[PDB]
């Protein structure tokens, strides 16, 4: 129950009468009560890695012994809620302090005891009925939007001896009462899990969904899957608040996680101020973002160890979430300051220095990290099917990709959005540079679309091979100028800038275009290599007559067309329905097959 | 067999990273194995690193996270790590610690087999002559693979490794114009590295001869350092107790190079090389040198360690030490898949110690190792062409350098370039050989004498 | 459409061989189960107890 | 993927919930051609083993224990029990609903089926109208969800009813519609 | 007599009660008696570096203590064996044991005791008369090569009251009784010697006649001298195996003795499998060089403690055979190795490390080892003159050479055959670096070049020029290509890139290329340097005159005379005998001459 303080030397406490506590066990250093981890054990001296400042605790100070590794503190409350990376609600103890500190040992609950949950028992439910690990005993109407399952933690079965009625209850209150082998368990609405133990599901399925965020370059040239891995590079005018905009409104997922993860001060005020703000419209009402997002924010002046559990933190409760039926969007802003918050701690254990003075495990670190991404069925009776998709982004050194950290990332994930700067001051948002870009789960979704769009496996690939062309000849241009370029080479040139300026760049803010679904997506593409399809025809087919067709002759012709295909984007997807676009779109192919024809 | 009950001791002095330390230990002996029962009735596993006295050092494989001082129980088995080893282990899936995970029982042991094995008397040791036919050109061509022969597959994170080792899982053969039981085990790999191996042993008819030990990214990092162990113990049952041929892959050696790493942190053991430990070369050795055939068995063990360059650096010491150890390597080229050349090999770097005795006159053609060395000394010449252009550009290069470009461009397009089901003879990559070298005039090939060259250049 | 056929049979002839398999089994086990059984006994019953080797005086 | 002790509490759970879905899809015992498909799993339910006798069980293999299998069952039967949920007052023929039972155990995967996003539409629509408040858009949404929830009672959602496809376009599109 | 085991850390176990035990003793730890060596002593407990693995040792355990230093038993029965690193017949034991493994403390005799050998006494000897250290006493018909002399162990002296009458004699029957002060001393044909003490000899004499190796490059540019020592730095796969290997087969040492210290057991047994089939003439008959080789091997999975052992053992048996008159040769497979058991035993112990974790005494061991090389007046009472070349393989980490292994012994041995990594990958085997490698001995040797190979030191002295001037022209033509080039600079690279690729690069692995006698040798570079000289003349006396001689004229003129001398590798020296291949090598020069001669 109960330690001393035996010493203190900088953030290390050494615990007297510690003869039962258990490794990486929590424990309430001081008077003050802060937080520290168990670090190694000897006879009944615990030493003790202490998250805050350590000054001012003195021996003799009690050391309470909490029960538990550092666990995130699962349940409702959730939704909404901006925590630190050791489950602090920054924006509980603000309200109960009245104060712009956090205070030192503060010991505020992770969820609110005292907020009141409307809680309905699953109506099969009885007493004496058989439940295991993973099943939903109930349903908490958290908001509008989100509709909290309340489940059986893992590792817990047995015979339910009392279900609540469906009524108002804390997280403080019994919700359920089972017994095995004669032990009885009370379950409350609240469960807790170590953020470091992944959360058990019946199976890990592969993933075979898009992860669509309505971006056209995103979707179609490299698209995620719900459960995928990216990475997204970090610097200052990328635009990694498009895609995080991007997933938090737009995307299918059921939830957001965004996980701060130790960023500068102003730029965590930044992201707390903006989510709050974003709003999504589901089922015709403008919602906001925050009904169904967490937020774990937590700066660079954070306990280290905060800092470095925020990773895990984040995937615990995205695990949560998913384990919930949902499909959850974990972000890590930037795994370097993470990666930077493990080396601190290594070298304040005074490990070996590993490549480049990182620790001797942070390869398996971020791989195990990643693991935890994907597509499951989740563990419980009711059969589920969640997913967490981590979009954790790191920042290379002055845009290298070498340092360990991004290294690891890259070799680990599956896909890489590559935001550029340089796009971004040539005005082509988003600024992927869809060149570095990549993402290997192309083969995965071929059944998807084959299913579905069928075709937008052969326009991609066609606009891929468009654009590396383009690339090629923008070497040989420079060498002999345009003049000097064949017609195929010209027809090339000018379809890719088409597809550069007029498919790849999108406009966030404007109604038509801030969100562009995925029919929307494959139907320009079509039209445009429809076009390039074509007028390569023209010009090959032309090459053996004396009245050889040429780009010059085929923009002359069909200046209306090109107009056309340019404006293909200002389709509104809400006021021009999937129909009407689609006919638009088949009505602007049948006008260039009619203009291609009596021009050829 | 040891018919004394065995000790259980709450005498848990101290816990630091993952070396629980029990005290008052009766007799410890070292290495021995010991079963430790947490608080929470968890029930995890460990070796004794060291005894001194009445102490133990105990480096548990789970880790030592929720150990407790006065709670934990560990129970001493009196016995070195021994693997139950059963024919019937052919078509199992295990985890890193030799555990069912396929949901059958456990393995029946036909024998009770230490997991270190023992090294084989050198002069026992028969010497790898049989060429296999991996059915890749730039294998069997230029770094022909001999039965009983440890190559590795260097690789980089995000290259085709897997498929290239299914690939010669798929169509390895001898050259004689019998199958290949396969132990395959996993050191940290991703759910999908591992669901396609299996899935691909499954495609094939080969799930009844693969053995699976997986040890995946979320799995303990210390029972890396057993996986290797137990793969290689059953395959030494299947090959020299059983008469089996056995291809033993181990996937990610870096990771169980980095969990060796970790551990030796942990024990703060002298660093070599980028801070790996200073016997790093002995432990691979102990894990790469259980392969080749023996006398008077008919077994063999051919190892094929698929290890990740860190940043494609073959220097570094995992890559590096595995080169000293085995008998070659198999380097495969980021340069060459960014192209979307596959197999993505790089003959250069790569290297098969066995192929100068398993090539000739019998085995395989009298001309491979004319042709393999010409294939070797015109690409070589043909990258030095390619060097020397991007700096003095295409007007400058003569007739000679033209001609090596060409062959160049053909070698990486007809010969390393080759489809993922295509299963050329060793007889068709020296023919491609041939025809790749007959660009030159017989007067630019000086590897090859004039003898072999009247006899194979004019066709 | 018409593939479907041929998972039956193959279900039912291996089925077959897994039960005649086990039939084996079980008769080699019933046949040679009580020399077992007796050798086990008799050798957990038999004690013996010694001290470690490395223990003196 | 899950230690034996969790997977064999997880066959146990599995068990319980087909038995729960049973109970609640038929209360009356009349859906006999799935209870008698049901049988070898829902013998552990008619007669009260505990908790501990019932993972004995099927630790020894005596109850069916394929967790995979279970899973295929129990999540035929979890669809079927949505469908008839989901149009809670029509209720559905018996030769109706054994038929859809059947249909949904031919199909290769219930989780991509069409009778799953066909349920999932319709839950979305109910689930709408069991909170939203009395407005034109609801009054509407209402309307047309009734109409729907017949049209699936008398037909069903294993088939490729133009009217039953026509009330799912429009309902969704005037969900997803704006309020204003 | 008996200690107890008190720790294991590895290979390094803890005794207790061992008061007297003397450093550097021999002991045998455990039930098993697995051998182990003394190598610190504190308080009454010593620490003992184990030569077998120590997996299994309990605390308690006993500890024998042997009041002897690690040594070798010496006498015939050493040459055809292959031991392991403390001398323990590996053939015998296979016999012994039948099983592929060795046994963990085996205790087979090192020398048989069974075999009867053929011993004829010297004939001068007689009761009474006065003998001495290293006194050639005996000699037995060991076999075809080897007449293994019979001397009495150093350290032992007296007047001979027993000569055993020619006969068969096992190695256990006295063979020789004397007496010295009184005391009388018994000995058979075998003799203990410590393995860390050097055998004494008269005098160490300057070494004054090559080591012939059958390698064009080490033969010529870099030669080597009986009593040398010699480094083979160089990354893996870039031959240094293969270098010991050709020198173990062809060479004029009248032993060899492997050592494969912590390297493959497959190339051991590689060398078993060869060797027996390679014979060497001698007296018309054809007698198998393993008769004269002896291996010790010790692959790099057996025990790591037991490197060291293997290094002194084969050095031990090097000098008992450099002792009868023989010029051995001891090729130390990898002393990486070594070091690398040097510095884990270093570990265990809890040593302050010096560069890169080596222990401090790294450099002090190595150059200890090498002394033991130089040719030597052989101790005893007949004038013989011995030898050991030391021929020590290097394998530096990552192929820095800047590894303290390598500097280490760069720092003492006087060849130092340098490879490179680029030319093994373009299969130039053998893979040495012309400009880094050299050799000490050439002002050495040059008093028998001159006497022997008259013309041959001008010529290897025109080669190294030949070479650093190819060097040069090929740094600067890099950046500037072959444009501006000279004439004569063409000359030379051209020249340079024939002597690469045709007289230093040697295929080990041929029938013409595996041994090159240095008859070969020399005529090859003659002829070469020979065309150097006739093209440099005709360009430089013809650059005045209008019809102005340039290498593309010599080029075209002399294709056939440049495939002719590229092709001059490829005589045999087997099927095709000296005399023909000097024959045609004369006929070559003469084309060149009269060829040159025509175009000029
Ligand atoms: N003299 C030679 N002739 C032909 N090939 C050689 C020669 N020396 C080395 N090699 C090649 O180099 C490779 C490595 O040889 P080895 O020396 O055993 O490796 P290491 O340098 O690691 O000891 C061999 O596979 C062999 O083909």
């Amino acid at each position: 129950t109960f330690g001393y303080v035996h010493g203190v030397s900088g953030p290390v406490v050494t615990a007297c009468d510690m003869a039962g506590a258990a490794m990486y066990e929590l424990v309430r250093v001081g008077h003050s009560e802060l937080v520290g981890e168990i670090i190694r054990l000897e006879g009944d001296m615990a030493t003790i890695q202490v998250y805050e400042e350590t000054s001012g605790v003195s021996v003799g100070d009690p050391v309470l012994r909490t029960g538990k590794p550092l666990s995130v503190e699962l349940g409702p409350g959730i939704m909404g809620a901006i925590f630190d990376g050791i489950q602090r609600p920054l924006s509980d103890i603000s309200s109960q302090t009245q104060s712009i500190y956090i205070p030192r040992g503060v010991n505020v609950s992770a969820l609110s005891r005292d907020i009141k949950w409307e809680f309905i028992p699953s109506k099969n439910l009885r007493v004496g009925s058989h439940i295991t690990g993973g099943d939903i005993y109930g349903i908490v109407n958290e908001n509008s939007l989100i509709k909290h399952k309340i489940m059986l933690p893992p590792r817990s079965r047995g015979s339910v001896t009392y279900i609540a009625p469906p009524g108002n209850y804390d997280a403080s209150d019994v919700v359920l009462e089972l017994e095995f082998e004669g032990v009885k368990e009370k379950l409350s609405m609240v469960q807790v899990w170590p953020v470091r133990q992944v959360r058990p599901v019946t199976e890990k399925l592969p993933a075979n969904h898009p992860l669509l965020t309505g971006q056209r370059v995103l979707d179609a040239l490299f698209p995620c899957v719900q459960g995928g891995t990216t990475a997204i590079p970090g610097a200052f005018g990328c635009g990694k608040t498009v895609i995080s905009q991007s997933l938090s409104k737009y995307s299918n997922s059921d939830v957001i996680i965004y996980v701060g993860c130790g960023e500068r001060g102003n730029e965590m005020s930044e992201v707390l101020r903006d989510f709050p703000e974003l709003t999504m419209e589901v089922d015709g009402k403008v919602e906001s973002i925050m009904k169904r997002t967490a937020l774990v924010a937590n700066t660079s002046n954070m306990p280290v160890a905060a800092r470095e559990a925020s990773i895990y933190t984040g995937i615990t409760l995205s695990e949560y979430f998913r384990d919930m039926g949902y499909h959850v969007s974990m972000m890590a802003d930037s795994t370097s300051r993470w990666a930077e918050a493990l080396r601190e701690i290594s070298g304040r254990l005074a490990e070996m220095p590993a490549d480049s003075g990182y620790p001797a495990y942070l390869g398996a670190r971020l791989a195990s990290f990643y693991e935890r991404a994907g597509r499951v069925k989740c563990l419980g009776n009711p059969e589920r099917e969640g997913s967490v998709s981590i979009v954790g982004a790191v920042s290379p050194p002055g845009g290298d990709f070498s340092d360990p950290v991004t290294s690891a990332t890259l070799g680990i994930v599956q896909v890489f959005w590559g935001l550029d700067k340089k796009l971004a001051q040539r005005k082509h948002f988003p600024s992927v540079n869809w060149l570095i870009s990549y993402s290997k789960y192309m083969r995965a979704l071929d059944e998807y679309y084959d299913k579905h769009f069928t075709e937008f496996v052969p326009l991609r690939t066609k606009a891929k091979e468009i654009l590396q062309e383009e690339e090629d000849l923008a070497e040989i241009v420079q060498l002999v100028g345009k003049a000097s370029l064949a017609e195929t080479d010209k027809i090339t040139l000018e379809v890719a800038k088409l597809i550069k300026d007029d498919f790849l760049q999108q406009n966030g803010y404007t109604p038509y275009d801030r969100f562009c679904p995925f029919y929307k997506t494959v139907g320009m593409l079509s039209n445009m290599i429809s076009f390039y399809d074509m007028a390569r025809r023209a010009v090959e087919t032309t090459a053996q007559s004396d009245n050889k067709i040429t780009w010059s002759i085929i923009r002359e012709h069909m200046g209306e067309i090109l107009y056309k295909l340019s404006s293909m984007k200002f389709k509104d997807p809400v006021k021009d329905g999937e129909a009407k676009i689609k006919a638009d779109y088949a009505q602007l192919l049948e006008d260039m097959q009619n203009a291609f024809r009596s021009l050829e | 067999y040891l018919s004394q009950p065995r000790l259980t001791y709450k005498t848990v002095s101290g816990v630091n990273g993952p070396l629980v330390i029990l005290d008052h230990v009766k007799f410890p002996r070292y290495a021995e194995i010991v079963h430790l029962t947490l608080p929470d009735g968890t029930k995890r596993s460990g070796q004794v690193l060291e005894v001194s006295g009445s102490k133990a050092v105990v480096q548990v494989f789970e880790g030592t996270s929720g150990i407790d001082a006065k709670k934990t129980s560990c129970e001493f088995t009196g016995d070195i790590l021994r693997t139950p080893v059963s024919e019937d282990m052919l078509g199992r899936v295990f985890n890193g610690s030799g555990k069912p995970i396929d949901r059958g029982p456990v393995v029946l042991a036909e024998d009770f087999l230490d997991i270190m094995g023992q090294p084989i008397n050198p002069q026992c040791r028969i010497y790898p002559e049989e060429m296999i036919q991996t059915g890749i050109s730039a294998i069997d061509g230029m770094n022909s693979i001999a039965r009983g022969q440890k190559i590795p597959i260097f690789s980089a994170a995000g290259l085709p490794h897997n498929e290239i080792a299914a690939q010669i899982c798929r169509q390895a053969g001898l050259v004689k114009k019998e199958n290949f039981a396969i132990v395959f085990a996993a050191m940290g790999v991703n759910m999908e590295t591992a669901r396609f191996f299996k899935s691909d042993f499954e495609e094939n008819g080969s799930m009844d001869n693969v053995c699976l030990f997986l040890n995946l990214a979320n799995d303990p990092t210390i029972e890396r350092i057993i996986t290797p162990r137990l793969a290689l113990t059953t395959a030494e049952f299947l090959a020299y107790q059983c008469e089996k041929h056995v291809l033993v892959i181990l996937t990610d050696m870096s990771s169980y190079a980095e969990a060796l790493r970790e551990v030796s942190a942990a024990r703060e053991e002298v660093p070599g090389r980028r801070g790996f430990p200073g016997y790093m070369y002995t432990d691979l050795a102990t894990i790469y040198e259980r392969a080749g055939r023996v006398e008077g068995r008919n077994g063999s063990i051919t190892q094929i360690p698929i290890l990740t360059m860190p940043n494609d650096d073959i220097t570094h010491p995992i890559p590096d030490l595995t080169g000293y150890i085995t008998e070659g390597q198999i380097y495969v080229d980021r340069q060459l898949h960014n192209r979307q050349i596959y197999p993505p090999i790089n003959v250069l770097p790569s290297l098969s110690r066995l192929m100068k005795s398993a090539i000739g006159e019998g085995m395989t053609r009298k001309d491979h190792a004319d042709v393999s060395n010409q294939l070797y000394a015109c690409y070589a010449i043909g990258k030095d062409v390619q060097a020397m252009k991007a700096v003095v550009g295409e007007e400058a290069l003569t007739s000679d350098d033209l001609l090596y470009l060409e062959f160049l461009q053909k070698f990486e397009k007809n010969f390393i370039t080759q489809g993922p089901y295509e299963n050329r003879t060793v007889y068709e990559t020296l023919d491609i050989g041939w025809q790749l070298l007959r660009i030159f005039p017989k007067e630019m090939l000086k590897r090859i004498p004039q003898s072999t060259l009247s006899e194979f250049y004019p066709r | 459409q018409a593939a479907m056929g041929s998972q039956g049979n193959l279900s039912a002839e291996v089925e077959q061989a897994t039960r005649r398999q086990v039939q084996g089994m079980q008769s080699s086990q019933q046949r040679n189960r009580e020399r077992v059984l007796t050798q086990l006994l008799g050798m957990v019953c038999d004690v013996r107890p010694q001290v470690h080797p490395n223990y003196r005086i | 993927g899950l230690t034996s002790e969790q997977y064999h509490s997880q066959v146990v759970g599995k068990i319980g919930y087909i038995a729960r879905c049973m109970q609640t899809i038929d209360p009356e015992n009349n859906l006999k051609k799935i209870r008698e498909d049901y049988q070898d799993v829902l013998i552990w339910a008619e007669k009260n083993y505990r908790f501990e006798e019932i993972l004995e069980a099927s630790k020894s293999g005596k109850c069916p224990n394929d967790l995979d299998a279970l899973s295929r069952r129990s999540l035929i039967l979890q669809e079927l029990l949505r469908l008839v949920s989901s149009i809670s007052p029509f209720k559905m023929k018996l030769d109706l609903i054994e038929s859809q039972y059947e249909k949904m155990k031919q199909h290769v995967n219930l989780w991509k089926s069409d009778y799953h996003v066909k349920l999932n539409q319709l839950n979305q629509l109910t689930d709408y109208l069991k909170n939203a408040a009395p407005t034109p858009k609801n009054n509407f949404l209402r309307a047309m969800t009734s109409v729907l929830q017949m049209q699936i009672a008398q037909y069903g959602i294993t088939e490729d009813n133009e009217g039953i496809n026509q009330l799912f376009k429009l309902g969704l599109h005037l969900l997803a519609m704006a309020n204003e």
